DNA sequence: CCGCAACCACAGAGTTTGGAAATCTT
DNA sequence: GAAGATTTCCAAACTCTGTGGTTGCG
Protein backbone atom coordinates (compact mmCIF):
# COMPACT_ATOMS: atom_id res chain seq x y z
CA UNK A 1 0.00 0.00 0.00
CA UNK A 2 1.04 3.07 -1.08
CA UNK A 3 0.35 4.37 2.89
CA UNK A 4 -0.67 3.15 5.90
CA UNK A 5 -4.30 2.89 7.36
CA UNK A 6 -3.92 6.50 9.12
CA UNK A 7 -1.66 9.10 8.42
CA UNK A 8 -3.10 12.04 10.48
CA UNK A 9 -2.17 10.36 13.72
CA UNK A 10 1.04 9.21 12.45
CA UNK A 11 2.16 12.38 11.26
CA UNK A 12 1.18 14.42 14.15
CA UNK A 13 2.21 11.92 16.92
CA UNK A 14 5.03 9.92 14.87
CA UNK A 15 7.80 11.91 17.08
CA UNK A 16 10.23 11.95 13.61
CA UNK A 17 7.25 13.95 11.65
CA UNK A 18 6.22 16.32 13.93
CA UNK A 19 10.46 17.12 14.52
CA UNK A 20 10.26 17.94 10.98
CA UNK A 21 6.31 19.65 10.62
CA UNK A 22 8.18 22.54 11.72
CA UNK A 23 10.61 24.63 10.07
CA UNK A 24 14.05 23.25 10.37
CA UNK A 25 17.77 24.40 8.86
CA UNK A 26 18.09 22.71 5.50
CA UNK A 27 21.12 22.44 3.43
CA UNK A 28 21.43 21.81 -0.28
CA UNK A 29 23.63 18.93 -1.04
CA UNK A 30 24.51 18.37 -4.26
CA UNK A 31 27.73 18.23 -6.06
CA UNK A 32 30.59 18.72 -3.15
CA UNK A 33 33.47 18.03 -5.31
CA UNK A 34 33.28 21.89 -6.77
CA UNK A 35 33.77 24.91 -5.20
CA UNK A 36 30.44 26.89 -4.48
CA UNK A 37 30.41 28.71 -7.74
CA UNK A 38 29.36 25.53 -9.78
CA UNK A 39 27.26 24.37 -7.03
CA UNK A 40 24.63 27.03 -6.72
CA UNK A 41 24.95 27.11 -10.83
CA UNK A 42 24.44 23.57 -10.72
CA UNK A 43 21.33 24.10 -7.81
CA UNK A 44 19.60 26.74 -9.80
CA UNK A 45 20.31 25.20 -13.12
CA UNK A 46 18.48 21.77 -11.37
CA UNK A 47 15.61 24.28 -10.42
CA UNK A 48 15.36 24.32 -14.30
CA UNK A 49 14.73 21.23 -13.87
CA UNK A 50 12.87 20.66 -10.81
CA UNK A 51 14.98 18.26 -9.07
CA UNK A 52 16.83 19.50 -5.79
CA UNK A 53 18.22 16.91 -3.39
CA UNK A 54 18.11 18.75 0.19
CA UNK A 55 18.49 17.27 3.84
CA UNK A 56 17.63 18.54 7.24
CA UNK A 57 20.48 19.71 8.88
CA UNK A 58 19.32 18.91 12.01
CA UNK A 59 18.30 15.49 12.05
CA UNK A 60 20.14 14.59 9.08
CA UNK A 61 17.36 12.88 7.08
CA UNK A 62 18.08 13.11 3.63
CA UNK A 63 15.35 13.87 0.69
CA UNK A 64 15.42 14.13 -3.04
CA UNK A 65 12.97 16.49 -4.03
CA UNK A 66 10.93 16.24 -7.30
CA UNK A 67 8.90 19.58 -8.00
CA UNK A 68 5.48 18.47 -10.44
CA UNK A 69 2.93 15.99 -9.97
CA UNK A 70 -0.89 23.51 -0.57
CA UNK A 71 0.63 23.31 -4.50
CA UNK A 72 3.20 21.63 -6.68
CA UNK A 73 5.26 24.63 -7.18
CA UNK A 74 8.68 26.55 -7.55
CA UNK A 75 8.03 30.59 -7.02
CA UNK A 76 11.06 33.17 -8.00
CA UNK A 77 11.00 36.65 -7.17
CA UNK A 78 8.61 36.17 -4.00
CA UNK A 79 12.26 37.43 -2.73
CA UNK A 80 14.23 37.91 -5.07
CA UNK A 81 17.10 36.89 -3.33
CA UNK A 82 16.25 33.15 -2.42
CA UNK A 83 13.67 30.31 -3.66
CA UNK A 84 10.53 28.75 -2.66
CA UNK A 85 9.86 25.70 -3.29
CA UNK A 86 7.10 22.93 -2.99
CA UNK A 87 7.25 18.92 -3.42
CA UNK A 88 4.87 16.39 -3.32
CA UNK A 89 5.78 13.33 -1.19
CA UNK A 90 4.99 10.11 0.25
CA UNK A 91 7.35 9.75 3.17
CA UNK A 92 7.36 6.78 4.97
CA UNK A 93 3.46 6.31 3.95
CA UNK A 94 2.02 9.58 4.42
CA UNK A 95 1.26 11.49 1.71
CA UNK A 96 2.99 15.43 2.19
CA UNK A 97 4.15 18.38 0.46
CA UNK A 98 7.41 19.16 1.18
CA UNK A 99 7.79 23.37 1.31
CA UNK A 100 10.66 25.57 1.93
CA UNK A 101 13.32 28.08 0.58
CA UNK A 102 16.92 28.23 -0.15
CA UNK A 103 19.34 31.48 -0.31
CA UNK A 104 20.59 30.96 -3.61
CA UNK A 105 24.08 32.19 -2.51
CA UNK A 106 24.06 30.25 0.60
CA UNK A 107 22.79 26.99 -0.25
CA UNK A 108 20.65 27.28 2.55
CA UNK A 109 16.79 27.54 3.90
CA UNK A 110 14.31 25.96 6.07
CA UNK A 111 11.44 23.90 5.35
CA UNK A 112 8.80 22.05 6.60
CA UNK A 113 6.77 18.98 6.01
CA UNK A 114 2.93 19.64 4.67
CA UNK A 115 1.09 16.85 5.08
CA UNK A 116 -1.17 16.73 2.28
CA UNK A 117 -4.63 16.47 3.55
CA UNK A 118 -6.65 16.02 -0.02
CA UNK A 119 -3.72 13.43 -1.15
CA UNK A 120 -3.88 11.37 2.21
CA UNK A 121 -7.62 11.53 1.60
CA UNK A 122 -7.46 10.47 -1.99
CA UNK A 123 -4.80 7.56 -1.32
CA UNK A 124 -6.77 5.98 1.50
CA UNK A 125 -9.74 5.78 -0.80
CA UNK A 126 -7.79 4.41 -4.07
CA UNK A 127 -5.74 2.20 -1.77
CA UNK A 128 -7.49 -1.21 -0.42
CA UNK B 1 68.33 1.48 -29.78
CA UNK B 2 67.37 4.77 -31.24
CA UNK B 3 67.71 3.77 -34.96
CA UNK B 4 65.28 5.03 -37.14
CA UNK B 5 63.80 1.53 -38.00
CA UNK B 6 63.13 1.10 -34.01
CA UNK B 7 61.31 4.33 -34.18
CA UNK B 8 58.88 1.82 -36.39
CA UNK B 9 60.11 -1.53 -36.14
CA UNK B 10 58.74 -1.23 -32.58
CA UNK B 11 55.54 0.83 -32.60
CA UNK B 12 54.76 -1.50 -35.97
CA UNK B 13 54.76 -4.41 -33.48
CA UNK B 14 52.56 -2.76 -30.39
CA UNK B 15 50.07 -2.54 -33.13
CA UNK B 16 49.49 -5.68 -33.83
CA UNK B 17 49.66 -6.49 -30.14
CA UNK B 18 46.64 -3.71 -29.05
CA UNK B 19 44.77 -5.77 -31.88
CA UNK B 20 45.51 -9.34 -30.84
CA UNK B 21 44.69 -8.65 -27.29
CA UNK B 22 41.51 -6.82 -28.07
CA UNK B 23 40.61 -9.59 -30.32
CA UNK B 24 40.77 -11.99 -27.82
CA UNK B 25 39.77 -9.69 -25.33
CA UNK B 26 36.54 -9.88 -27.33
CA UNK B 27 36.36 -13.54 -27.78
CA UNK B 28 36.58 -14.44 -24.29
CA UNK B 29 33.57 -12.06 -23.41
CA UNK B 30 31.51 -13.35 -25.98
CA UNK B 31 32.14 -16.66 -24.45
CA UNK B 32 30.73 -15.38 -20.80
CA UNK B 33 27.79 -14.23 -22.51
CA UNK B 34 27.79 -17.78 -23.85
CA UNK B 35 27.33 -19.13 -20.50
CA UNK B 36 25.03 -16.90 -19.01
CA UNK B 37 22.99 -18.16 -22.10
CA UNK B 38 23.84 -21.41 -21.85
CA UNK B 39 22.76 -20.90 -18.32
CA UNK B 40 19.63 -19.68 -18.56
CA UNK B 41 18.53 -22.57 -21.02
CA UNK B 42 19.66 -24.77 -18.60
CA UNK B 43 17.46 -23.06 -15.63
CA UNK B 44 14.85 -23.24 -17.54
CA UNK B 45 14.66 -27.15 -18.63
CA UNK B 46 15.63 -27.73 -15.35
CA UNK B 47 12.79 -26.13 -13.81
CA UNK B 48 10.35 -27.14 -16.58
CA UNK B 49 11.48 -30.98 -16.23
CA UNK B 50 10.81 -30.89 -12.08
CA UNK B 51 7.14 -29.73 -13.42
CA UNK B 52 6.13 -32.30 -15.74
CA UNK B 53 7.44 -34.42 -13.13
CA UNK B 54 4.88 -33.37 -10.72
CA UNK B 55 2.93 -33.15 -13.79
CA UNK B 56 3.30 -36.45 -14.45
CA UNK B 57 3.38 -37.52 -11.06
CA UNK B 58 0.12 -35.95 -9.94
CA UNK B 59 -0.99 -37.86 -13.11
CA UNK B 60 0.39 -41.27 -12.00
CA UNK B 61 -1.77 -40.59 -8.73
CA UNK B 62 -4.85 -40.08 -10.32
CA UNK B 63 -4.58 -43.30 -11.41
CA UNK C 1 19.83 -11.72 0.83
CA UNK C 2 17.66 -11.32 3.93
CA UNK C 3 15.13 -8.23 3.98
CA UNK C 4 14.00 -5.80 6.53
CA UNK C 5 10.95 -3.54 7.01
CA UNK C 6 11.29 0.13 6.13
CA UNK C 7 10.09 3.06 7.54
CA UNK C 8 7.89 2.93 4.76
CA UNK C 9 4.72 0.33 4.72
CA UNK C 10 5.56 -0.05 1.29
CA UNK C 11 8.73 -1.34 1.06
CA UNK C 12 11.37 -3.64 2.26
CA UNK C 13 15.42 -3.65 1.67
CA UNK C 14 18.10 -5.67 2.39
CA UNK C 15 19.66 -5.29 6.00
CA UNK C 16 23.22 -3.87 6.02
CA UNK C 17 25.92 -4.71 8.49
CA UNK C 18 25.57 -3.19 11.90
CA UNK C 19 29.37 -1.96 10.99
CA UNK C 20 31.20 -1.28 8.07
CA UNK C 21 34.35 0.07 6.13
CA UNK C 22 34.43 3.32 4.63
CA UNK C 23 34.71 2.25 0.39
CA UNK C 24 34.51 -1.22 1.28
CA UNK C 25 32.33 -2.80 -0.95
CA UNK C 26 29.42 -4.54 1.01
CA UNK C 27 29.13 -7.93 2.00
CA UNK C 28 26.10 -8.86 0.18
CA UNK C 29 24.71 -6.70 -2.97
CA UNK C 30 22.24 -4.17 -1.38
CA UNK C 31 18.27 -4.36 -2.53
CA UNK C 32 15.07 -2.50 -2.54
CA UNK C 33 12.02 -4.29 -2.47
CA UNK C 34 8.50 -3.03 -3.41
CA UNK C 35 4.99 -4.87 -2.12
CA UNK C 36 2.81 -2.08 -3.88
CA UNK C 37 3.07 -2.32 -7.68
CA UNK C 38 6.41 -0.47 -9.54
CA UNK C 39 6.82 -0.17 -12.93
CA UNK C 40 10.30 -1.46 -14.13
CA UNK C 41 12.75 1.60 -14.87
CA UNK C 42 11.65 3.93 -12.05
CA UNK C 43 14.86 4.52 -10.09
CA UNK C 44 15.84 4.68 -6.65
CA UNK C 45 18.39 6.09 -4.97
CA UNK C 46 19.82 6.16 -1.83
CA UNK C 47 21.86 8.69 0.56
CA UNK C 48 22.20 8.67 4.45
CA UNK C 49 22.36 11.42 6.61
CA UNK C 50 23.24 11.98 10.67
CA UNK C 51 22.76 14.63 13.29
CA UNK C 52 26.76 14.63 13.06
CA UNK C 53 26.73 13.58 8.94
CA UNK C 54 23.86 15.08 6.93
CA UNK C 55 24.84 14.21 3.72
CA UNK C 56 27.28 11.25 3.48
CA UNK C 57 28.83 10.16 0.27
CA UNK C 58 27.73 7.30 -1.56
CA UNK C 59 29.33 5.17 -4.55
CA UNK C 60 26.39 3.83 -6.78
CA UNK C 61 23.63 4.80 -4.67
CA UNK C 62 21.45 4.92 -8.16
CA UNK C 63 19.12 1.64 -9.01
CA UNK C 64 16.87 0.49 -11.49
CA UNK C 65 13.69 -1.39 -10.12
CA UNK C 66 13.06 -4.24 -12.02
CA UNK C 67 10.43 -6.83 -11.49
CA UNK C 68 9.34 -4.98 -8.02
CA UNK C 69 13.03 -5.25 -7.26
CA UNK C 70 15.82 -3.15 -6.34
CA UNK C 71 19.22 -4.40 -6.89
CA UNK C 72 22.09 -2.26 -6.47
CA UNK C 73 25.82 -3.01 -8.17
CA UNK C 74 28.32 -2.01 -5.43
CA UNK C 75 26.44 0.55 -3.21
CA UNK C 76 29.51 1.42 -0.69
CA UNK C 77 29.22 3.75 1.97
CA UNK C 78 32.01 7.11 2.11
CA UNK C 79 31.84 9.77 4.48
CA UNK C 80 31.67 8.02 7.70
CA UNK C 81 28.85 8.37 10.33
CA UNK C 82 30.59 9.39 13.53
CA UNK C 83 31.85 7.19 16.41
CA UNK C 84 29.27 5.05 18.52
CA UNK C 85 27.00 6.73 15.49
CA UNK C 86 24.79 4.97 12.78
CA UNK C 87 23.84 6.96 9.97
CA UNK C 88 19.76 6.63 8.53
CA UNK C 89 19.40 5.93 5.03
CA UNK C 90 16.93 7.20 2.66
CA UNK C 91 15.81 5.03 -0.16
CA UNK C 92 13.64 6.93 -2.65
CA UNK C 93 12.01 5.07 -5.52
CA UNK C 94 11.20 7.56 -8.32
CA UNK C 95 7.50 7.48 -9.38
CA UNK C 96 4.79 9.83 -9.92
CA UNK C 97 4.79 11.14 -7.03
CA UNK C 98 8.08 9.70 -5.51
CA UNK C 99 7.59 7.64 -2.53
CA UNK C 100 10.37 8.08 0.51
CA UNK C 101 11.42 5.22 3.01
CA UNK C 102 13.56 5.56 5.91
CA UNK C 103 15.84 3.13 7.66
CA UNK C 104 17.22 4.96 10.81
CA UNK C 105 20.55 3.46 12.25
CA UNK C 106 20.80 1.45 9.19
CA UNK C 107 24.51 0.99 9.31
CA UNK C 108 27.71 2.15 11.10
CA UNK C 109 30.64 3.32 8.92
CA UNK C 110 33.92 3.83 10.52
CA UNK C 111 37.42 4.29 8.97
CA UNK C 112 38.24 0.97 9.53
CA UNK C 113 35.11 -0.73 9.68
CA UNK C 114 35.00 -4.03 12.15
CA UNK C 115 38.41 -5.14 12.99
CA UNK C 116 39.86 -8.38 15.25
CA UNK C 117 40.30 -6.83 18.74
CA UNK C 118 44.14 -5.61 19.09
CA UNK C 119 46.76 -7.88 20.56
CA UNK C 120 48.41 -5.79 22.77
CA UNK D 1 57.18 9.49 -4.94
CA UNK D 2 60.02 10.15 -6.45
CA UNK D 3 62.74 6.84 -6.36
CA UNK D 4 65.95 5.46 -7.83
CA UNK D 5 65.18 2.74 -10.34
CA UNK D 6 69.26 1.79 -8.56
CA UNK D 7 67.98 1.43 -4.76
CA UNK D 8 67.31 -1.78 -3.25
CA UNK D 9 63.46 -1.74 -2.10
CA UNK D 10 62.92 -0.76 -5.82
CA UNK D 11 64.06 -3.98 -7.21
CA UNK D 12 62.81 -5.79 -4.11
CA UNK D 13 59.37 -4.54 -4.96
CA UNK D 14 59.84 -4.55 -8.31
CA UNK D 15 60.44 -8.27 -8.13
CA UNK D 16 57.86 -8.96 -6.36
CA UNK D 17 55.03 -7.03 -8.26
CA UNK D 18 56.06 -9.10 -11.20
CA UNK D 19 56.08 -12.70 -9.11
CA UNK D 20 52.72 -12.00 -8.22
CA UNK D 21 51.79 -10.79 -12.04
CA UNK D 22 53.04 -13.93 -12.81
CA UNK D 23 50.66 -15.48 -10.47
CA UNK D 24 47.86 -13.36 -11.19
CA UNK D 25 47.84 -13.59 -15.09
CA UNK D 26 48.54 -17.49 -14.86
CA UNK D 27 45.45 -17.86 -12.53
CA UNK D 28 43.15 -15.67 -15.46
CA UNK D 29 44.08 -18.25 -17.71
CA UNK D 30 42.52 -21.37 -16.10
CA UNK D 31 39.68 -19.23 -15.59
CA UNK D 32 39.11 -18.66 -19.16
CA UNK D 33 39.93 -22.22 -19.54
CA UNK D 34 37.50 -22.82 -17.43
CA UNK D 35 34.86 -20.84 -18.60
CA UNK D 36 35.04 -22.47 -21.97
CA UNK D 37 34.79 -26.04 -20.36
CA UNK D 38 32.00 -25.11 -18.89
CA UNK D 39 30.22 -24.31 -22.29
CA UNK D 40 30.71 -27.55 -23.40
CA UNK D 41 29.74 -29.16 -19.99
CA UNK D 42 26.50 -26.87 -20.36
CA UNK D 43 25.91 -27.23 -23.96
CA UNK D 44 25.66 -31.22 -23.04
CA UNK D 45 23.24 -30.71 -19.83
CA UNK D 46 21.04 -29.00 -22.00
CA UNK D 47 21.05 -31.38 -24.68
CA UNK D 48 20.35 -33.94 -21.73
CA UNK D 49 17.21 -31.91 -20.28
CA UNK D 50 16.46 -31.48 -23.59
CA UNK D 51 16.08 -35.37 -24.26
CA UNK D 52 14.87 -35.78 -20.80
CA UNK D 53 11.88 -33.16 -21.35
CA UNK D 54 11.03 -34.00 -24.71
CA UNK D 55 10.66 -38.17 -23.48
CA UNK D 56 8.98 -37.31 -20.04
CA UNK D 57 6.64 -35.36 -21.96
CA UNK D 58 5.43 -37.64 -25.18
CA UNK D 59 5.00 -40.13 -21.78
CA UNK D 60 2.76 -38.02 -19.35
CA UNK D 61 0.89 -37.26 -23.58
CA UNK D 62 0.58 -41.17 -24.02
CA UNK D 63 -0.60 -41.88 -20.45
CA UNK D 64 -3.35 -39.72 -20.06
CA UNK D 65 -5.00 -40.98 -23.44
CA UNK D 66 -5.32 -44.46 -21.66
CA UNK D 67 -7.23 -42.74 -19.11
CA UNK D 68 -9.69 -40.51 -20.90
CA UNK D 69 -10.08 -43.39 -23.58
CA UNK D 70 -10.44 -45.79 -21.41
C1' DC E 1 47.55 1.40 33.42
C1' DC E 2 44.44 -1.21 30.13
C1' DG E 3 41.09 -1.92 26.41
C1' DC E 4 37.56 0.26 23.19
C1' DA E 5 36.46 2.52 19.11
C1' DA E 6 38.15 6.09 16.04
C1' DC E 7 41.66 8.26 12.93
C1' DC E 8 45.77 8.02 9.95
C1' DA E 9 49.54 5.74 7.52
C1' DC E 10 50.90 2.47 4.80
C1' DA E 11 52.87 -2.08 3.95
C1' DG E 12 52.09 -5.68 0.51
C1' DA E 13 49.50 -8.90 -2.29
C1' DG E 14 46.29 -8.55 -6.46
C1' DT E 15 44.71 -6.35 -10.71
C1' DT E 16 44.86 -3.75 -14.89
C1' DT E 17 46.84 -1.64 -18.77
C1' DG E 18 50.27 -1.36 -22.15
C1' DG E 19 55.03 -1.16 -24.17
C1' DA E 20 59.01 -4.61 -24.65
C1' DA E 21 61.00 -9.01 -26.30
C1' DA E 22 60.77 -13.63 -27.72
C1' DT E 23 58.17 -17.00 -30.53
C1' DC E 24 54.86 -18.82 -33.79
C1' DT E 25 51.96 -18.85 -38.20
C1' DT E 26 51.01 -18.39 -42.51
C1' DG F 1 62.55 -15.31 -45.14
C1' DA F 2 59.80 -12.52 -42.66
C1' DA F 3 55.47 -9.43 -41.70
C1' DG F 4 51.82 -9.87 -38.77
C1' DA F 5 49.64 -12.43 -34.93
C1' DT F 6 50.30 -14.76 -30.51
C1' DT F 7 52.65 -15.22 -26.18
C1' DT F 8 55.79 -14.03 -22.51
C1' DC F 9 58.49 -10.41 -19.75
C1' DC F 10 58.18 -6.25 -17.29
C1' DA F 11 56.84 -1.73 -15.39
C1' DA F 12 53.79 1.52 -13.18
C1' DA F 13 49.45 2.96 -11.47
C1' DC F 14 45.49 1.50 -8.97
C1' DT F 15 42.48 -1.10 -5.78
C1' DC F 16 41.88 -4.22 -1.43
C1' DT F 17 42.55 -5.48 3.25
C1' DG F 18 45.22 -5.99 7.30
C1' DT F 19 48.58 -4.35 10.95
C1' DG F 20 50.47 -0.60 13.77
C1' DG F 21 50.98 3.88 15.90
C1' DT F 22 48.05 7.15 18.46
C1' DT F 23 44.26 9.20 20.96
C1' DG F 24 40.25 10.80 24.07
C1' DC F 25 36.99 8.30 27.27
C1' DG F 26 35.68 5.10 30.60
AU1 LIG G 1 16.60 28.79 -9.76
AU1 LIG H 1 8.02 26.79 5.37
AU1 LIG I 1 36.92 5.85 3.06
Amino acid sequence: PRVVPDQRSKFENEEFFRKLSRECEIKYTGFRDRPHEERQTRFQNACRDGRSEIAFVATGTNLSLQFFPSREYVDLEREAGKVYLKAPMILNGVCVIWKGWIDLHRLDGMGCLEFDEERAQQEDALAQ
Amino acid sequence: KHSDEYKIRRERNNIAVRKSRDKAKMRNLETQHKVLELTAENERLQKKVEQLSRELSTLRNLF
Amino acid sequence: GELVRTDSPNFLCSVLPTHWRCNKTLPIAFKVVALGDVPDGTLVTVMAGNDENYSAELRNATAAMKNQVARFNDLRFVGRSGRGKSFTLTITVFTNPPQVATYHRAIKITVDGPREPRRH
